[PDB]
Formats: C-alpha cells, structure tokens, sequence
C-alpha cells in the first residue's frame, strides 16, 4: 500500500500522483446530482455511477 | 503498428510522464495538421467542385463549414460544403439527384451516396484526381447557434482543439463518433471536453495551463467521462456562455424520459431537446472512455517503473487512439 499516497487502496507502483501532476502557472457544479455548489465527487446522494472509484476523482474539493 | 508523430521526437527522458504525454499530444496534432501544399490541393479541388456546380446553376455558390473551418477535422474526413442558391427545402433531394447525376459525368466522383444529417440530405463522394473526400448538401448542418458557439468556445478556451482532436481519433479507431450507429456526433464531443475544461477545479482557479497540461486533462477527461459522470442524472447546457450541470429531473421538457441512461445536452438552438438524444449507444461510450482511461494510466505506470533504455522510442497514446 503506496507510501506517496498513504492510501492503502494499491501499491507504490500505481500511484495515481504517478500521472496526477499539474504544472503551475464562477459556480460549481456536481457530476452526481445536477447540483451546484460541490463537486460530483464529494457529493451526498447515492452515486450516479455504478462504477467506483474509491480512490478520488480530479473533481474533489481538495482542488487537485 | 507505427507511430509516425514520434519520428525525431522522443521524449523517454522525460521526468514526469504526464509531461511526455502532453508532448506526444502535441506532436500528433502536429503531424494531423495540414500543410501548405495540403491546402493549396484542398483549394483547388474545392474549386473545381464549385465551378462544377455553376454549371447546372450559375447563382450557386460552395462553402466549407464545420471541422474544416475550424480545424476539428480528422485527416481523411468528410469535407462539409453548402450550396447556396435557393434550391433547399422540399427541392433538395431532387436537385441532390442532379447535382450527383453530374458529377459522375463530368468525372469528378465515382460512387455517389444519398444519406441524412438530422432531417438534411446530403451527398457523399470522393473526388477522383485528388481522393478527398466531400460532402454537400443545401443547408448547414450543425444548427446556427451550435456553430456560432464552437467559434467562441475556441477563442475562450486554450486546449479545446486539442483535446477534442484526441477524443476524436480514440472514438473513430473504434467506431464510436457515428450517430448513424449511435456513436457521439461533433457538437457532442465538443461540448464534453469544452465542459470538462471550463469547470476543472485547476482551470476554474487559474492555477493551471491546459496547454502545459493536456496529458492529465486528456486522461482527467476519460476519467470523468468514464468513470464519474452520472449519466442517469445529469445534464449538460449553458447559462451565460458558462458550462453548467443540471438534473434532468428539472428538464420538465423532456421528463417523461422513456430512456434514463443516455447523454443529454441542451440544444442551442433549442433548449426544450438535447441534440445527444441519437447517441443510443451511449453505454458502450462510457465503457470505452473508461477503457482509455485504463490504457493510458497503466501505460504511464508501466513507464515510470522501465529503464530509461525500454522507454527510448516508446509512444504513450500510440495504442490508445489508433490511427
Ligand atoms: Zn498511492
Ligand atoms: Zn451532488
């Protein structure tokens, strides 16, 4: 379980931070519920997706 | 098999892979991109086509709109031109007969095709001496807001272009970007990435630039798309020339829904019906984006962790998009 991440969700050699890197130099709407204010990923609802994700998506709060 | 964009531009040293990603995305739409000599061609033919149609009706006049005003076309495609005399409406199947009666005979197609682009006839061909390919009808197709909108979504927004050229090749390599078949028509496509691009919590709060980051984005976008959005649930429109989410639940227009999963984006034109509504092959899209998503994390971790001797030569989209 990664020690990059400190997840324990895969190993080291998986991290997403591997391919998640950004160069650096109104309102916000969810991907779950058609809502505004948050983001689909850190939403309340039920997902809309049958698919997981436990580890996060770009569209978090955390701004990453 | 090959990768002709890598061709004198490797990138296996790189340090962060995402990086080399976005390098190889600007390469191949380099190399899709066309040349001066490629345009001289394109002028010529398209000319020729038009003097062509002078003939039958000397008021006509031909112009190219859509992925080849902008440059959203892959190589190969279609060619989209109007016919502008006044021989639209209920006359333009029979002047379509016409026109493709004549083009054989003066030789400038061989196998002429009768098909529709929502309600508009149109007729394919292939002009023999040059082999692009053309496609005419008497009406634009892709709406009158719609088109005015991809322009100034253009001007707006660094990446789109890019990211939307990558999208495009991945869903043509298989055969996802037909409507025909229920695959994903331009508007659409254009749309999902200028969306994805506009509300990315990195670009939102000016922290990033796309065009210094279009590796992740490109791989953020399958992601979304993939793995995240609700289908069921969410829409897609614009208030204000801003990229929104609605629920569908909302969309009183078209609320008795008889099929919950399917893409829904606001018409421009017309916001009481989403012009995804013919992508019915939508479940095979998401299973597809997601497959992209896989293919292009794994092979960044299975770089990553290579001697930089096993990298020297390597291509990250090569097996993700076709080509
Ligand atoms: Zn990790
Ligand atoms: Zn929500």
């Amino acid at each position: 379980q990664c020690t990059l991440c400190k997840s324990k969700k895969h190993s080291k050699e998986r991290c997403p931070s591997i391919w998640r890197a950004y160069i650096l130099v109104h309102t916000i709407y969810c991907y779950n519920c058609g809502g505004k204010g948050h983001f689909g990923d850190d939403c309340k609802e039920k997902r809309s997706s049958r698919v997981p994700n436990e580890d996060g998506s770009a569209f978090t709060g955390s701004n990453l | 098999g090959s990768y002709p964009w890598i061709l004198n531009h490797d990138h296996s040293k790189q340090k962060e892979i995402s990086d080399w990603l976005t390098f190889e995305i600007k390469d191949f739409v380099a190399y899709i991109s066309p040349s001066r000599e490629e345009i001289e061609i394109r002028n010529q033919t398209i000319s020729t086509i038009r003097e062509a149609v002078k003939q039958l009706w000397p008021d006509a006049d031909l112009h190219v709109f859509g992925s080849y005003s902008t440059d959203l076309y892959l190589p190969g495609s279609d060619i989209d031109c109007v016919v502008t005399s006044e021989l639209g409406g209920k006359e333009s199947r029979n002047n379509l007969y016409s026109l493709a009666s004549h083009l054989k005979k003066k030789n400038l197609a061989t196998e002429v095709e009768v098909v529709a682009k929502a309600r508009v006839p149109i007729i394919k061909f292939v002009e023999p001496h040059s082999g692009i390919h053309i496609a005419v009808s008497f009406e634009r197709t892709n709406g009158i807001e719609a088109a005015k909108l991809i322009r100034e979504w253009l001007d707006d927004t660094p990446g789109l272009r890019e990211l939307v050229l990558i999208v495009k090749q991945f869903l043509h390599a298989r055969r996802l970007n037909n409507v025909h078949t229920g695959g994903l028509g331009g508007f659409s496509i254009i749309c999902l990435v200028f969306s994805f691009l506009h509300m990315h919590p990195r670009i939102i709060t000016n922290e990033i630039d796309p065009k210094d980051n279009l590796g992740v984005l490109l791989i953020e976008f399958f992601e979304l798309y993939g793995k995240n959005f609700g289908y069921d649930d969410v829409a897609l429109g614009s208030s204000d020339g801003y990229p929104v989410y609605f629920p569908k639940s909302t969309w009183s227009a078209i609320q008795p829904i008889k099929n919950p999963f399917s893409l829904a984006i606001q018409d421009p034109g017309d916001e009481s019906n989403n012009i995804s509504r013919g992508s019915f092959n939508i479940r095979d899209i998401k299973k597809a984006f997601a497959g992209a998503f896989d293919l292009l994390t794994n092979r960044c971790f299975e770089l990553h962790s290579a001697t930089f001797k096993d990298r020297l030569g390597k291509s990250i989209l090569g097996n993700v998009i076709k080509y």
